[PDB]
């Protein structure tokens, strides 16, 4: 996954 | 820029290493990467702002245009890394980040290497000549370089403004795209000698  | 062949054979050995290393332990995903870039204010002496964006494959970290008074040296590079290392604790709300970046003097004098032990970072082997195994500048500038592409600003503001939108327009994929190409630029470069691919 990837950044907020 | 005409490679050599020790140039050819460091990028060769380093290529060849990090394609094994992977495939051993992949870390793919703790890379930080960065670069620097001159953004020029007519894209059809010149104005120019100098702009630092740092990375990595979950997304944007940190990025920074000098401004005046401002020295592009290694004590300043070190500042920059604090502050880039703050946000990335922020953003990563557990193996430690190793940072990808050239050899720039700044990148390899003092403080930045303290600053770098002191902060829990690995530097990965980086060979010279090189921006076609650094993905700030092949994934990152290629793109900002279509995305100028023939702008005209005014003042550093405008500039900047129009590095912003280039980022904030960019999917939540777009970084890792970047990251993730570097195995197979590590092996079009084995492929290829040492070579450009
Ligand atoms: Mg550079």
């Amino acid at each position: 996954l990837y950044f907020a | 820029h005409e490679l050599t062949e020790n140039q050819k054979n460091r990028r060769f050995e380093v290529s060849s290493s990090l394609i094994l290393r992977n495939h051993n332990e992949p870390f793919l995903d703790r890379i930080v990467t960065c670069d620097e870039k001159w953004i020029l204010y007519d894209n059809r002496h010149p104005k120019k702002v100098m702009v630092t964006i740092w990375w990595s494959a979950a997304g944007l970290i940190h990025y920074s245009f000098l401004n005046p008074g401002e020295t592009i040296t290694s004590e300043k590079y070190a500042q920059e890394i604090d502050e880039m290392n703050q946000k990335l604790q922020r953003l990563q709300l557990r193996k430690g980040p190793i940072l990808l970046h050239d050899n720039a003097r700044p990148h390899v004098a003092q403080p930045t290497l303290q600053k770098l032990n002191e902060l829990g970072y690995e530097v990965l082997p980086h060979p010279p000549y090189s921006p076609d195994l650094l993905p700030t500048n092949y994934h990152v500038f290629k793109h900002l370089n279509n995305f100028l592409q023939g702008k005209r600003f005014h003042n550093q503001q405008d500039a900047e403004n129009a590095f912003q939108e280039f980022v904030e327009s960019q999917s939540t994929d777009f970084y890792a795209t970047g990251i993730n190409q570097l195995i197979s630029r590590w092996q079009k470069c084995v492929d290829c000698n040492g070579s450009y691919f």
